[PDB]
RNA sequence: GCCAUUUAAAGUGGUACGCGAGCUGGGUUUAGAACGUCGUGAGACAGUUCGGUCCCUAUCUGCCGUGGGCGGAGAACUGAG
RNA sequence: GGCGUAAUGAUGGCCAGGCUGUCUCCACCCGAGACUCAGUGAAAUUGAACUCGCUGUGAAGAUGCAGUGUACCCGCGGCAA
RNA sequence: CGACACAGGUGGUCAGGUAGAGAAUACCAGGCGCUUGAGAGAACUCGGGUGAAGGAACUAGGCAAAAUGGUGCCGUAACU
RNA sequence: GCGGAAGAUGUACGGGGCUAAACCAUGCACCGAAGCUGCGGCAGCGACGUUAUGCGUUGUUGGGUAGGGGAGCGUUCUGUAGCCUGCGAAGGUGUGCUGUGAGGCAUGCUGGAGGUAUCAGAAGUGCGAAUGCUGACAUAAGUAACGAUAAAGCGGGUGAAAAGCCCGCUCGCCGGAAGACCAAGGGUUCCUGUCCAACGUUAAUCGGGGCAGGGUGAGUCGACCCUAAGGCGAGGCCGAAAGGCGUAGUCGAUGGGAAACAGGUUAAUAUUCCUGUACUUGGUGUGUGGGUGAUGGAGGGACGGAGAAGGCUAUGUUAUGC
RNA sequence: CCGUGAGGGAAAGGCGAAAAGAACCCCGGCGAGGGGAGUGAAAAAGAACCUGAAACCGUGUACGUACAAGCAGUGGGAGGC
RNA sequence: CGUACACGGUGGAUGCCCUGGCAGUCAAGGCGAUGAAGGACGUGCUAAUCUGCGAUAAGCGUCGGUAAGGUGAUAUGAACCGUUUAACCGGCGAUUUCCGAAUGGGGAACCCCGAUCAUUAUCCAAAUGAGGCGAACCGGGGGAACUGAAACAUCUAAGUAC
């Protein structure tokens, strides 16, 4: 799998994608599941579904396959009229995310 | 209209790096530099020198506790070195009889004598 | 400060005459006006008088209380100060 | 312009009857929240370092000078020196 | 119209729809739910409704609150 | 030496502590300054020799704000000599070497197009410190805020997703009002179909959002026409005029202003379409009939203010009448 | 684009030989998040695309790091990695 | 969480390029009531802009030049024209709706006529003029102030600005 479309920020989309760089595809299941972080979803359908596509489709085993590369940086920005305080008017340069997921043979 | 060169934007650098032992800052910054190295070139602008002379305070305060221990010490154990021999300079000696039970005698039975 | 009725006692001084990022504003140093005094006069007079706003979701530090961890943990206790 | 003066006047001061928390002192409850959770998501604000305490000193009440002692980390809530 | 889908401002007609002292509350017709959510019975206000006894003693001033406060009969001072 | 001497959250010479590891009167040896002396490397001034501010020697040798004087290198372009480069340059990053330095220079990566040295001239020439100007950005904060029309809830439908799209039921809000019809103004924002990246302080298969079409068919509705306060142009009269005071003309308020209602019909329009019927103006004429006319003046439009009788509509109601 | 009006008044350059400017596949709620892969010359190229630094963000690496006192150096001697 | 660096991003500097400006120089130099300048609004099969025209609307005609390619900038799709030699370039001619200084009158482009002043005068506007525009320069008139004189009433800036 890999990542496109979203509407999340890309500061806070990752440190999830951490912790779950290393080796090993169990040990990004096994975590994950549990970081009381926005950043846990989403970020979770990948690599999860990287491992996807992976065994069908460009053979690889679920055995060996672990983790190589990950990284979170794109967007584009985007006009947003967020009304805040008691009454105003303001932009949201606001930027989407970018989670890369590449688990192969290592 | 003269675009800059390679002065400014190239005095950024050339600068802040030197510092192998900077700090949080005075480093990353430029603005923290040239007042955190400007103290540098002086502060000590022409004194390490310092030590020389300064914790020499021994080699000439251990040589009575090199001695002292085989008979009397500094007053006439310098006052003996200068008297017969070649008389060898104090510097790697008044050092070395204290990091090795030996030499530091070769200095003593050398000294008393010939007093 | 005149004073009244009680009170066995019902002292004093400092805290940037402690204390308004705690309060109160009744006072003084605003736009009106009245009055005296000064001036021909507008107007004036640290002379008086009636009406008249005093803000901020504390980041740090300090203190008053409550917890999570660190010296492997559950339960029951002791306890310098 | 001096004096004085019915009715009226959200005008200024004062006293009585009735009443009232306005006060001496103060319990809870109701609606909408705060404390926690999904989603959506700014703008104000900072020289640097920074956990001090006890004395002394200093324009004689500075955490940052002087001498010692001391200081475990993080987090929540407040009243706010 | 006011920079914005800003509780601000903006003329005329419908004032006999039904119950009362009325173009007041409740309710057909008609229109609408387009004035962010979920969980726990703190300290901590603003809004709000009054307290046993006393009762303005608070206060510049009773400010604030409350009280009298429909209709009919009887009766009604100083002053002008 | 002492009496005259009471006050602030824990008291003591820097501490330990010392009869001297105190203090007083002296003295000696050391540590201890970038001090003084000695070895390897300076500046300014003056003297000697000198063309020399080049060297050699000699006396003094070297702290500094404001300020004075002097040296210096980074830099661009155009001379004259003379070179380097895609067996790769300038620039950038990291690193090695050299100079008292300001810098030069080299290596590796990259870049990948040009770029230098000598002597000479040149430039709007070399810069951290104007509540400086402009753009960008970090910490602050993922902290602050969304509140009388305070109403949504329980099932179901559709959908890949539906707490706020749709259906049913239940529960409520508003009533001079969030109802109905309109002026000004805005302006197609209306309707249908297909979608949603952008807009909707959430989501959206929804939209007054994006795209493509369709819709506003009147003689009697409004404009069009005229006029009031008032204004303008022309003639008359004033240094001059795009300057002003009386007459003739004209302009100025969807107010004033000749003429139709009822009904039916569309997904969206209408007293404009359709059906029936009524009415006004102008022209002509078949007939009747047998006079056809600006501008000021007439009624008329100025029917003004205050009080008020009676008549009176549909409707509502008595009637649980039809 | 702003002001009733007179008037005031920006920012935004370049892929390249050609055309490419991201086909196809997987995931997912999705033409809004890309692995992979493809495009390339000197594009250390993909629809405001040549090169592409700093402030700065993420991951990761080297190294400290929840007793710790602060310009955070310097010289001397010991420690490890 | 401190600091350095690595890979990627953000961002946009820098290096290079640039169909642009800035400045100097030569030449050349008025338009219109035969109603211009400017503006409004049309016009290409689709075109929203710009440009060209303007309802024979990015076009028509003649002569000359030129040439096979052409149908403006956008190299799109469709499609047309050219050897009965176009496109393109130069000159000239024809035409050139309505409104529009237009002046008949009113008017924010809409409806009906030589308006006003003046000369000649067959006094019939019948025959004519004026009424506008244009970078600066030029001529004839009216004519400051701040400022300078470190005050100021001569003077000065001014005989300038207007």
């Amino acid at each position: 799998a890999k990542h496109r479309h979203a509407r999340s920020s890309a500061q806070k989309v990752r440190l999830v994608a951490d912790l779950i760089r290393g080796k090993k595809v169990s040990q990004a299941l096994d975590i994950l599941t549990y970081t009381n972080k926005k950043a846990a979803v989403l970020v979770k359908k990948v690599l999860e579904s990287a491992i996807a596509n992976a065994e069908h489709n460009d053979g690889a085993d679920i055995d060996d396959l672990k983790v190589t590369k990950i990284f979170v940086d794109e967007g584009p920005s985007m006009k947003r009229i967020m009304p805040r305080a008691k009454g105003r008017a303001d932009r949201i340069l606001k930027r989407t995310s970018h989670i890369t997921v590449v688990v192969s043979d290592r | 209209r003269v675009k800059r060169g390679v002065i400014a934007r190239a005095r950024h650098k050339k600068i802040l790096k030197q510092a192998k032992g900077y700090y949080g800052a005075r480093s990353r910054v430029y603005r923290v530099a040239f007042q955190a190295v400007i103290k540098a070139g002086q502060y000590a602008y022409r004194d390490r020198r310092q030590r020389k002379r300064q914790f020499r305070q021994l080699w000439i305060a251990r040589i009575n506790a090199a001695a002292r221990q085989n008979g009397i010490s500094y007053s006439k154990f310098i006052n003996g070195l200068k008297k017969a021999s070649v008389e060898i300079d104090r510097k790697i000696l008044a050092d070395i009889a204290v990091f090795d039970k030996v030499a530091f005698t070769a200095l003593v039975e050398k000294a008393k004598a010939a007093l």
